[PDB]
C-alpha cells in the first residue's frame, strides 16, 4: 500500500482516504485464505485501527536500548490486525464439521495470554521479543 | 565562564534576582603528528657524525 | 621419565682463511689497497 | 537559580566530564542513537562530544578466530611504527 | 590561547630509536598528539594588510 | 610453579561479572543486542555504588574467585628450593611449625654453621 | 535560549526569581524554557498552541520519563517569544516551545506578563502569574 | 528460480516481474503435495514477502561470530514461506474426515511457539539453532 | 612420590575454566562453532577484571582445584628418608609434634651424637 | 541506518590518508586526490582499503589495506573462497556479480545478503583505463 | 620435500622468509608444503589444478580437523614443482601437492614467482605474491 | 631521482613506508628507483616495457654482480615517471628505468598505484601492490 | 621459520620422544588405526616408531580368571630363566 501500515499512527489512519484504508484492509485480508469475507468492512477497519493504536502504545519504545519491535513493523501490524479480526469472529476454530466433511486443527494447549490464543497472535509475538522483559538501566 | 555583568537597581525589601555564573566549553581534539627515518647499521657505523 | 639429552652433529667443514691469508679488518665496507 | 541538570551548569559537573569520557571510550560509531540511552544523550549532551569510536581501544585490538602466535589482544597503536 | 598536548604514556613528546635485527636498520620514530584552542578569541586581533 | 601461580592468580584470584540476557527457553539475543548490554554493564566504567534496574529477564551472575591455596604451593616450592641449596627455610621468607624453637632450631643452625 | 559572547554561545539561566519549584515526570522529551501542561497523573508534556494547557516552564533538558523541575506561577523567567512583545503584554504558550501574546493567540487571557520587551525569536523576561487547564 | 528466494529482500521482491515471483511461488508450492491450490496468488505472494521480511529482521545477525541462519538460506526461506501459507489455510490439519474416509496425523503436542505449530515451521527451526541463545561477548 | 606430587599440582593444584555451549537437549554445537567461543574466553588474553555478556545458553563452569594433602605426603616421604639415613627429621626442613622439647629432644640428639 | 562495527580482525597494514568526504567504519575507499580517499564506485577501478572508524570530511583517516583481515557488509550472499570487491553502495559484492574479473578481498566466513562477512584483503585497484 | 645427507633424509624448512603466518582448520589430512585454499569457513583443503583455489602453503602435517599454520602471500617458500621451472616463471597449484607453471596450466595468472629454478620433482624457491578465489 | 633546495640537489629517498625489503644479485648496473625483474636465480635486471617483468624497485645504486636491496609489494615509494600521473593511476615499468601508466602501456594491469601525482620526468609517490612474472 | 609441529623440528621436541615412548608401551599390535587417534599418528609420526606390542608390560603379565597361588601379576621377562 502507498502509505504503509507501519507509516501511519491512529490519527493518521483516521485521516487516510477510503481507498488508502481499503488498500491496507486488502493487504490484511491476504493473511487468511478465507479473507474473512463474511465480516463487514467496519469491523476490519476497527481491527486495523486498534492494531495501530496497540502497536504505538503497548509494543513501542526501547528495552536495553534495543527497539521493542525488533521484527518488520509492517508485518507485525498486519499480524496484530489479523489476530484481532480472528478474535472478532470468535477465535481459532479448533474443529469444524458439517455436510462437506470434518476437520480438526493442531491448535493444542495454547497459553493463557491473548497473543498466544491465535496463530496470527503467535506470529506477531515473535516480532516483539516473545513479550520477554529484557530491559536494563544503570545509575550514572 | 560567562562574561562579567552588572548588578541592578533594587527597592528596599524587594526580592534580589538571580544572575548566576553560566558556563560553556571549548572542545579539543588532539591530532597525532608523526615523523620517522631509517638508517642501516653500515651507514650508522661509517658516517663521521 | 628418563631421556637422552643429546644431538649428534652434522658434517663440519674445514675453516682456514683467517690463518691462510692476510686479514684486513677494514674501517669501511668499500676501500682500496694501493699497489 | 541553577540546578545540576540546567544547561548553563553542565560544564561544572564532574559527572558531565566523567560520563562524556566514558562515552568516547565505549563508542563503536558516531551514530549515538544506535548505542546510548535518550537519557544519556540529553543528560551528557553527547551530540556535542566528538564521539566516533576512534577513542575506543577495541577499534585497534586484534581478535582472530584461530591464533597460533598469541597475537590477539595486541593494540596496533602500541606497535613500534605507531 | 592554549596548546594542548596529549601524552598517552605521560612523556610530552615521544621519540623512539629501535633496531630491526631482521634487516639491520635503526628506525627513529617521533609521535605527538596536539591541538590548539582559544579560550577567548576576543583576547586577540590580527593585523591585516 | 611460580609462573603457574602468577597466571592462575590473574584468572581465578578475582571475581568476574557474567551478565546473562533473555529468558530461558525465550527469545534469542544476538551479538548486536549484547553490544548494547555490554555498554550498560561495562565494569571498566562502573562506580562502586552503582545501582541496576531491570526487567526479570536479565541476570547479573558472578564467576566467584575460585579458592586454591597458592600460599601452600609457595611454601612447598620454597621448602624444596631452600633444602636443595642447603639454606634453612627461614632464608626464603617462609616459616615452619615446631622448627622455629628449641633443639630443632639448634640442629638446623648447627648444620648451616 | 542563548547569549552570544564572542565565539561562545551561553545558555540563559531560565529562572530569574521565585521559590515555587515543583518536580514532575516527563511525558515526552523536553528542553529548558519550554512551557508544559499536565498530560497524566503528575506527568507533564509540551503545551499546545492556545489556552487550557499550562502548568509551568521546564527548567532543564530531559528524555521521556525523566524527572522534570518546573518553575510554576509566582516565578520570573527568561523565555523566548515567537513575536515582538512589550512590557505589560500578557503572553501564552505558542505550541512551538516559545510564547506569544494573548493578542495574537485565539485565547483571551495569558499565563505570564512581559516585564522586559523582546523582538521575534528573542529572550524576554516575564512573570508567570496563572496556570490554565481543561475548562471545556 | 532465476533470482532465488535467498537473493531477494522485501524491496527486491516488490521490484521483481510477475514471472520472477511466479517462479518462486511455484518452488514454494512444491513443499505441499496439495500445492495449496485453493489459496489465491495474492496470499502466496503475501506469505513469501512476509517470510523474506521476517528472515531479514528476526533470523539475521550473529551469535558469538557464527551466523544465526546456519542452514541453507534458500530452504529456510521456503520452509518459512510454507509455514505462513499453512497458517493462512487455518493451521495443521490434525485430522480430516470426508465421505466415510478418514485420516489422523502425528502432529501432537509439538509446542506452544510460532514455528513449533506446523511441520514446515519445525523444519525451518533447525536452520536457526532451534531458536537457542548461544551468543557471547567480552570486554577488552 | 616427589614426581607424583609435582604432576598432581600441575593438573589439580589450580582451577580450570570449562565453558559449556548450547542448551541441554537443544541444537548441537560443532568444533568450528566452539572455536569462536574459545576466542572469547581464552585465558591467554583474559585479564583479572574481564567481564562476559551472554545469552542464557552459554555456561561458564569451573573445574575447582581438587584438594589433596601433598604436605602430609611430603612429611611422610621425608620421615621415611631421614629415618632411613639415620638423620633426625629436623634435617629435612620438616617439623614434628611433641618431639621438639623435653626428654624426647634429649634422646634423639643423644642417638645422633 | 545500519552498523557493521569492530571492523579490524587482524593485520599490521594500517596507513593514513585525508578523508575526501564523510566516511564510515568498514566503508571501501579509493584515491580521489593526493593522499585523499573517497568511497569506492561499483566496477573495480577504485579500491585501496577500508576505513577503520567514522570520520568527517577533511579529517585524517586510518585505512586498513591489503594483508589485512576485516569484517565488511556484503550486499549479496557470499561463501568461503568467494572473491569480493566494492559495490558502489558502501557494501562489497562478489566478482561473479560485478562487471569486473578480479577481486580485492577473499571471503573467509560466509554471509547472507546485507550481513557482515569476514574477509582477507589481498589486492588494490586503480585506473587502468 | 627432502634433502639427502648420507644415510639421512632431512625435511626442508618450508618457510624461507615472511611474517604472514595465519591459522586455519584442516578440512582434510594435509602435509607440509602442500598448497591449500578455503574449503569452508576458516577451513582449508588441498588446492586443485587450474587456479581459483589458493590461500597459502601448509607448514606442518595434520589430520582432518586439526589447526593448520599457513604461509600466505608476502612469504618466500621452498616448494616442490612437478615440471622444470626457471627464474621469473609464475607458478600455480598443480592439483597434485606440487606447483606447476602458469604456462603449463589452463590459468592466465600465478600465485608465486620462481626465484630459483628447479627440475621436475625438485625443491624450488619462490615468493608468494597473490591468492586466488572463486571469481566465476 | 633528485630533490632541489635552492642551491643544492639531494638524492631522493626511494622508500616512504614498508618493510618488504629483499636481497638479490644485480645482473647489470642499476640505479636507485629503477624497476627490476628476475633475470636469473636470485638475480635481478632492469624491467623492460609492457609488463611480465617486475619484482620491485632497486633501493640504491649498484654495479653488475653486487648484492642489491629491493622494495617489493606492500612498500610505499618515491619514483620517477615518464609522463604526467594523477592519484589513483596504476603504473608499471616503461622500459626506460622509470614508470608509466597502465593506460599508456600495452599492458592491462599495473604494479603500483599513484598516491601523489607528478609531471613528466618528475617524482610521484606510489604504493607497490603486485609483482609480474613470465606467464606465457 | 620452524614451528614445533614442523617436520624438521619433531626430533627436538621433548613431547615427541615422551609420546612415542608412551605409544610403544600402550600397543598390543602394529595396527595403529586400532589403537591411536589419527591426530597422534600424524603428530608423533607413529608409522616410524617400532610399535608392535613387544614393549607393553601387559603382553608379559599373567592374568588368569581364578588365582589360588598368587601367580597373577608376575611378569615373565622377570623370571630366573629369562
Ligand atoms: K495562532
Ligand atoms: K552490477
Ligand atoms: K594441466
Ligand atoms: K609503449
Ligand atoms: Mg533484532
Ligand atoms: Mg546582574
Ligand atoms: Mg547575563
Ligand atoms: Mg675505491
Ligand atoms: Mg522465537
Ligand atoms: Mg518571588
Ligand atoms: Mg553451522
Ligand atoms: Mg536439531
Ligand atoms: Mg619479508
Ligand atoms: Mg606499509
Ligand atoms: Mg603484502
Amino acid at each position: 500500500p502507498d502509505p504503509s501500515i507501519d507509516e501511519v499512527s491512529k490519527s493518521d489512519w483516521d485521516a487516510l482516504t477510503t481507498q488508502e484504508q481499503d488498500d491496507i484492509i486488502s493487504q490484511v485480508e491476504n493473511l487468511s485464505s478465507t479473507g474473512w469475507v463474511n465480516t463487514s468492512r467496519e469491523r476490519k477497519a476497527e481491527a486495523i485501527r486498534s492494531a495501530i493504536a496497540e502497536r504505538d502504545t503497548l509494543y513501542s519504545g526501547n528495552m536495553s536500548r534495543l527497539p521493542t519491535l525488533d521484527g518488520d513493523a509492517e508485518y507485525f501490524t498486519l499480524y496484530l490486525s489479523a489476530h484481532k479480526i480472528q478474535l472478532f469472529e470468535g477465535g481459532e476454530a479448533q474443529s469444524e464439521s458439517g455436510e462437506g466433511g470434518s476437520v480438526s486443527y493442531s491448535t493444542g494447549g495454547g497459553g493463557e495470554k491473548d497473543l498466544q490464543k491465535t496463530r496470527y497472535g503467535r506470529m506477531a509475538l515473535e516480532y516483539v521479543w516473545e513479550d520477554n522483559s529484557i530491559a536494563a538501566l544503570r545509575t550514572y | 565562564a560567562s562574561d562579567e555583568e552588572f548588578a541592578r537597581p533594587t527597592g528596599q525589601g524587594a526580592e534580589i534576582r538571580d544572575d548566576g555564573e553560566t558556563y560553556t566549553t571549548v572542545a579539543w581534539n588532539a591530532t597525532k603528528l608523526t615523523e620517522g627515518s631509517r638508517v642501516t647499521d653500515e651507514m650508522r657505523d661509517q658516517a663521521m657524525v | 621419565e628418563q631421556l637422552l639429552e643429546v644431538v649428534m652433529e652434522g658434517r663440519e667443514l674445514r675453516k682456514v682463511a683467517r690463518e691462510a691469508s692476510n686479514v684486513i679488518n677494514a674501517n669501511t665496507r668499500v676501500g682500496d689497497v694501493p699497489i | 537559580m541553577q540546578l545540576r541538570r540546567s544547561p548553563g551548569m553542565r560544564p561544572m559537573d564532574r559527572d558531565w566530564h566523567q560520563e562524556r569520557a566514558r562515552a568516547r571510550e565505549q563508542a563503536y560509531s558516531s551514530d549515538l542513537t544506535s548505542q546510548f540511552s535518550e537519557s544519556e544523550i540529553v543528560k551528557y549532551e553527547l551530540d556535542t562530544a566528538q564521539i566516533d569510536g576512534s577513542d575506543n581501544p577495541r577499534t585497534y585490538i586484534w581478535n582472530r578466530t584461530i591464533d597460533l602466535f598469541g597475537m590477539n589482544g595486541t593494540d596496533v597503536r602500541e606497535l613500534r611504527n605507531r | 590561547i592554549h596548546t594542548i598536548l596529549y601524552a598517552p604514556n605521560g612523556q610530552d613528546v615521544e621519540i623512539k630509536d629501535y633496531e630491526d635485527p631482521i634487516r639491520d636498520i635503526t628506525g627513529v620514530n617521533g609521535r605527538l598528539h596536539v591541538d590548539c584552542q582559544y579560550s577567548q578569541g576576543r583576547s586577540s586581533a590580527t593585523v591585516q594588510y | 610453579n611460580e609462573a603457574a601461580i602468577n597466571q592462575a592468580i590473574e584468572l581465578h584470584g578475582f571475581p568476574q561479572r557474567h551478565v546473562k540476557v533473555g529468558k530461558e527457553d525465550g527469545a534469542p539475543v544476538r551479538d548486536n543486542d549484547l553490544r548494547r548490554v555490554r555498554t550498560i554493564f561495562d565494569p571498566r566504567t562502573t562506580d562502586a555504588n552503582t545501582a541496576y534496574f531491570t526487567g526479570q529477564d536479565v541476570d547479573v551472575e558472578t564467576l566467584e574467585a575460585h579458592n586454591f591455596d597458592y600460599s601452600a604451593i609457595h611454601e612447598m616450592d620454597m621448602r624444596n628450593l631452600t633444602t636443595a641449596l642447603g639454606l634453612p627455610l627461614e632464608a626464603g621468607n617462609v616459616g615452619a611449625d615446631g622448627l622455629g624453637s628449641g633443639k630443632p632450631a639448634e640442629l638446623r643452625f648447627a648444620l648451616l654453621k | 535560549a542563548t547569549e552570544t559572547q564572542g565565539e561562545h554561545t551561553f545558555p540563559v539561566e531560565v529562572l530569574i526569581s521565585g521559590e515555587e519549584l515543583r518536580g514532575y515526570t516527563a511525558g515526552e522529551a523536553l528542553s529548558a524554557g519550554e512551557p508544559v501542561y499536565l498530560s497524566g497523573d503528575y506527568e507533564v508534556s509540551a503545551s499546545s498552541a492556545d489556552g487550557g494547557e499550562f502548568l509551568g516552564v521546564n527548567l532543564y533538558d530531559v528524555a521521556s520519563g525523566e524527572p522534570v523541575a518546573l518553575a510554576g506561577d509566582d516565578c520570573e523567567v527568561r523565555v523566548e517569544v515567537s513575536e515582538q512583545v512589550t512590557a505589560n503584554d500578557e503572553i501564552l504558550p505558542d505550541g512551538l516551545g516559545t510564547f506569544e501574546t494573548v493578542a495574537t493567540s485565539a485565547a483571551s487571557a495569558g499565563v505570564a506578563i512581559v516585564q522586559e520587551g523582546a523582538a521575534s525569536g528573542e529572550v524576554c523576561e516575564a512573570y508567570i502569574f496563572a496556570v490554565q487547564g481543561t475548562t471545556a
